[PDB]
């Protein structure tokens, strides 16, 4: 059935993330691409931990605590999986407004700085949700919407950004595409935030989810592939 | 101006060339009296090699 | 592992290292210029307005700094007329700065053939020319004068009308104004005949009286580095 | 090159003290520096190393706590601030230049040194006192309990010579080298746990106490060193 | 009478042709016929050196086959341990555009030179415990493309001015100049007498000189500019890598053109050339970002180093053989074996 192909899809986009891994690190390192190498590598720990999650599973010879692991890293791949492509977005702004400062005036380290730092306030207040969305019933709600606080502005920012590189091109095919292509990696995390947060809401989708496995592996199919042409 | 070229064009001309035949059988006595003296050649083992 | 003597010798490189960091932030942080021309353009002229106003030795260095970025720009004498061979250690500068004097039209063409020699070289094939069509104050004493008409030394001025496009605003000549755009042209071609990355002609049109010359300079190399920021940092 | 020290003189025990030694004449910023001890009437005793950049600090442990020291590179000086003084503690301090690099010589330049009174690798050296004639060949040994033949290929034992009423000399760097500006008629030689200093013709301007050194691991031990006497 | 020493010029040159054809009675490639080639010769990089921030234009071993000095268009001229990657020196230059740097014998001096026309003798075992440029010698009109020292006190210098020099450095004069070429002198190599030097210019040319006597004693003759140029260890041959992808071994004792390293599938110019120390590897750089190790005896190719991302611009085999270190223009060197 689904598994089927969602085992295969879910392994060919994991030995995608491994070859976009691979190409960033034997390509030439620039600011753009540690942050694509850390997003390749949150992917990564991800697929590695779902592919091990379905080996697991499929043979049963488990407990399934990976999966309490897995929900509870999740709101962590989704915020950090968001602000870094904030991230880059902005520092690609600023590789056209302030040409000069970014190719010169530049701390070299700022790129392995501002990741993991997002990182370390990605999980550091992920993890936490995690510790209080199951655990505490009805205490640290505040803490819940920092969460889809430091999201939703985060979103916007990259929007508010990647128009801008737009409307800065058209103030100056395949160049086109490059330039909102992130916001379309940001189309499922965006979502999936949405379907996560949302989905008591409207919880129908038990035969829907072996579907939607698949479909997040296919989420997780063309995502290395846009690594590259984003990233080449 | 020309003088000093016609003056040391004598000069380059007037040697004691060898035939080349010599000067190769010497050139390859020096590679094969030197053979067992550079690394390069013949690799030496990793106790002996200081990188 | 290592001994007392090897930990210290360790540390003496780490320390070297430390002020090998700050020296490429210096070498980051500046950007390095090569100017070109010949004896018969005005070139010392500039080196002295952008540094007033910002022996057998072979380099010069004329440091300037315009709006906080500093530049070193670098003059070639004491070397014979082959560059070749020379020409290869400024693969890496921000922008090469080429003069040529508009007034003598005798010596354009030869200005021309050394503008394509640097142009089309294998080393400065990513290699942006900012282009300083020099002495038209000369230039323009010489074209109301009618003794010498480009014609004489370009055939196909005869055939050439002012294009559709930019125009000196203040009080000039309006055929001043089509010679000085020919002699533009004239580079403009050579400059688009052969494009790549990096690749690009910034003509600027500058006198001995002009104190803009730096401003010229920083806004061209801020253009070569958002040029280089699309492309290493792929954007295009 | 000069090194001057100041800020000896008698301190009560248990007192306080600094001593400072000023370096005019060689780029003080890229050479590490020691601090070393003589006992009224004893061998050499090393005490602290500040290394190049500061990053690197070595006591000795009959030093450890007590002694803090530091240096001021724009100034120029080095200080060691002793704290907490003990009757052991009377010496000459002296302060010793040292550089570390590929062939390089440490330990060449020291001080005029500082009189303060209060009121383990081992070398051994057994020949205290040789007689000697000038124009003879003289010969001082010098064992080890450990071998200084670190594995990299070169031992780290150094001999000094100190003249009477001056201050120590360097003769020979790593137990084969030769000092810049001492005489070729010095050698040394050896293997690991054995080294021997040989003076072939000796000429008077050479006689005074003669000490080995090691710098295989810290702290560094000296000798008794050897009294050579015309 | 221009014309009548035209004439006579060309009649010399056709003797020296005619005689230079007369003693080319067997080629290299004949008698090396039956000898065992070398088989593939695979090196791997040892140690990679980080520490430069531009484009490494020369290097030097010295004769301990430990220290090697670097010289990078940044303006520095770096003092690496090559066993324990160390970084022994960083000579801050006073012009940044250096294209030669050379190690004295004696490990005292490190001498540099570039588009500043002065060769810069640095001391590296004073007193003060920091490099000091000992002496600048300022006497060429052109720029230094390579510096190599005799002793300690006298240096050889080939300069643009399409004149060589030899230098007495404690009296900073030109003891001798050397007039013959008639373009950029862009490589030297020493003899190992220490007699002689080989000097290869842009005149598509060789030239021989005798450092005592201040001649050129003969000339030899390849199709473009002459980038590199190195004794064979015997000391009675050269080789010289030029644009064209060649690297040509000539024969003093013959005054030939022994043998012709090219290969169909390189079109790059050889920047740096260097032989093993039996003689047998000669190792060359290219503008193809890698180095060629050919058989100097078989003309075939023996292997590739190719671990570089940028031209290589240096190369350099120990005294005792150990190692090859190849300079590129991506601020590293890479030490192979
Ligand atoms: C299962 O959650 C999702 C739903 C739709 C799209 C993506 C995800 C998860 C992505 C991993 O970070």
């Amino acid at each position: 059935t689904l598994f089927l192909a969602t085992v295969l899809v879910s392994l060919c986009g994991l030995v995608g993330n491994g070859t976009v891994i691979w190409l960033l690190g034997r390509i030439k390192r620039n600011p753009f691409s540690v942050y694509i190498l850390n997003l390749a590598g949150a992917d990564f720990a991800f697929l590695f931990c779902k592919s091990v999650r379905f080996l697991l599973l499929v043979l049963n010879r488990s407990v399934a605590v990976l999966n309490v692991l897995i929900r509870g890293v999740t709101f962590s791949s989704y915020l950090g999986g968001l602000s870094l492509l904030m991230a880059v977005s902005v520092e690609r702004c600023l590789s056209v407004l302030f040409p000069i400062w970014y190719r010169c005036r530049r701390l070299a380290q700022l790129s392995a700085i501002a990741c993991a730092l997002i990182w370390g306030l990605s999980l550091c207040m992920g993890i936490l949700v995690f510790l209080c969305v199951h655990f505490v019933d009805f205490l640290c709600d505040v803490v819940n919407l920092v969460y889809n606080g430091m999201f939703f502005l985060t979103f916007l920012v990259l929007c508010a950004s990647s128009l801008a590189l737009l409307i800065w091109v058209q103030c100056f095919r395949i160049v086109l595409l490059t330039v909102l292509a992130f916001l379309v990696l940001g189309l499922p995390l965006g979502a999936g935030l949405l379907a996560d947060r949302l989905s008591p809401s409207l919880p129908c989708f038990d035969i829907l989810l072996p579907i939607l496995h698949l479909l997040s592996a296919l989420n997780s199919g063309v995502n290395p592939l846009i690594y590259f042409f984003m990233g080449r | 101006q020309a003088r000093k070229l016609v003056e040391q064009l004598k000069m380059e001309a007037n040697i004691d060339r060898i035939k080349v035949s010599k000067a190769a059988a010497d050139l390859m006595a020096y590679c094969e009296a030197h053979a067992k003296e550079d690394p390069l050649l013949t690799p030496v083992p990793a106790s002996e090699n200081p990188f | 592992t290592l001994s007392a003597e090897d930990k210290a010798a360790v540390e003496r490189s780490k320390m070297i290292e430390k002020q090998l960091q700050k020296d490429k932030q210096v070498y980051r942080r500046t950007l390095r210029l090569l100017l070109l021309g010949a004896d018969n353009s005005g070139k010392s002229t500039i080196v002295k307005q952008m540094r007033i106003y910002h022996k057998t030795s072979g380099i010069f260095e004329t440091k300037f700094q315009v709006d906080k970025v500093n530049f070193h720009m670098f003059d070639v004498g004491a070397q014979r007329d082959e560059r070749r061979k020379w020409i290869q250690c400024f693969n890496d500068v921000t922008a090469i700065i080429f003069v040529v004097d508009s007034s003598d039209y005798n010596r354009l063409q030869e200005a021309l053939n050394d503008f394509k020699s640097i142009w089309n070289n294998r080393w400065l094939r990513t290699i942006s020319v900012i282009l300083f069509l020099n002495k038209q104050d000369l230039l323009a004493e010489k074209v109301l004068a009618g003794k010498s008409k480009i014609e004489d030394y370009f055939p196909e001025f005869a055939r050439y009308t002012t294009p559709e496009d930019a125009t000196p605003e203040p009080g000039e000549d309006p055929r001043v104004t089509r010679a000085k755009y020919f002699i533009r042209k004239e580079f403009v071609d050579i400059s688009t005949a052969s494009g790549d990355g990096r690749h690009i002609c910034y003509p600027h049109f500058t006198c001995s009286v002009d104190t803009e010359n730096a401003r010229r300079i920083f806004n061209d190399c801020k253009d070569i580095i958002l040029q280089m920021n699309l492309r290493e940092y792929n954007l295009v | 090159v000069q090194l001057v020290e100041s800020g000896g003189g008698l301190v009560q025990p248990g007192g306080s003290r600094k001593l400072s030694c000023s370096a005019s004449g060689f780029a003080f910023s890229s050479f590490g520096m020691h601090w070393v001890r003589q006992a009224p009437e004893k061998g050499l005793e090393w005490v602290a190393y500040i290394s190049s950049g500061s990053g690197t600090i070595y006591y000795a442990d009959t030093v450890k706590g007590r002694f803090t020291i530091s240096r001021d590179d724009p100034k120029n000086t080095l200080f060691l601030q002793m704290t907490s003084l003990r009757s052991e503690d009377t010496a000459m301090y002296y302060c010793v230049r040292s550089i570390y690099y590929y062939g390089s010589s440490p330990f060449d330049f020291w001080g005029q040194g500082t009189t303060l009174t209060v009121s383990d690798i081992v070398m051994t050296q057994a020949t205290s006192s040789v007689p000697v004639t000038p124009g003879e060949s003289v010969s001082i040994s010098c064992r080890s309990s450990k071998s200084l033949l670190h594995s990299n290929g070169n031992t780290y034992l150094y001999w000094f010579l100190q003249r009477p009423g001056q201050s120590p000399q360097l003769l020979i760097y790593r137990m084969s080298n030769l000092a810049s500006g001492v005489p070729d008629r010095f050698s040394g030689s050896g293997s690991g746990t054995a080294f021997t200093l040989t003076i072939s013709r000796l000429e008077a301007e050479d006689v005074g106490v003669y000490y080995c050194m090691q710098h295989l691991e810290y702290p560094l031990t000296f000798g008794a060193g050897t009294k050579l006497e015309l | 009478e221009l014309d009548q020493l035209r004439q006579e010029a060309e009649q010399l040159k056709n003797q020296i042709r005619d005689a230079r054809k007369a003693c080319a009675d067997a080629t290299l490639s004949q008698i090396t016929n039956n000898i065992d080639p070398v088989g593939r010769i695979q090196m791997r990089t040892r140690r990679t050196l980080r520490g430069h921030l531009a484009k490494i234009y020369a290097m030097h071993w010295g004769t301990d086959s430990r220290l090697l000095v670097s010289a990078s268009q940044d303006g520095k001229l770096i003092i690496w341990d090559s066993y324990t990657t160390n970084k022994v020196h960083a000579i801050p230059l006073r012009s940044s555009w250096v294209m030669t740097c050379a190690y004295a014998p004696s490990g005292n001096y490190v001498a540099c030179g570039g588009l500043d026309n002065i060769c810069s003798i640095y001391n590296l075992k004073t007193r003060e415990g920091n490099v000091r440029v000992s002496r600048e010698l300022a006497g060429h009109t052109g720029y230094l493309s390579c510096c190599r020292f005799l002793d300690d006190n006298q240096i050889v210098t080939s300069s643009g001015d399409t004149t060589c020099a030899l230098w007495d450095i404690e009296t900073g004069q030109q003891t001798t100049t050397f007039t013959g070429h008639t373009g950029d002198v862009m490589s030297l190599s020493l003899a190992p007498d220490t007699r002689l030097f080989v000097s290869g210019a842009c005149d598509a040319s060789a030239k021989l000189w005798d450092v005592r006597e201040g001649m050129c004693r003969q000339t030899f003759t390849h199709e473009s500019d002459i980038n590199a140029i190195c004794f064979f260890p015997n000391g009675n041959a050269f080789a010289t890598g030029s644009d064209d992808a060649t690297c040509r071994l000539f024969d003093l004792r013959a005054d030939q053109e022994l043998m012709t390293y090219s290969h169909d599938n390189i079109i790059c110019g050889i920047t740096s050339v260097s032989f093993s120390k039996s003689g047998r590897l000669l190792l060359a750089g290219y503008d193809d970002f890698n180095c060629n190790v050919w058989d100097a005896l078989k003309a075939d190719r023996a292997g590739v180093l190719a671990g570089h991302d940028n031209r290589v611009s240096c190369l350099g085999v120990t005294d005792d053989g150990m190692a090859v270190a190849t300079g590129s223009w991506d601020s590293f060197l890479k030490i192979w074996n």
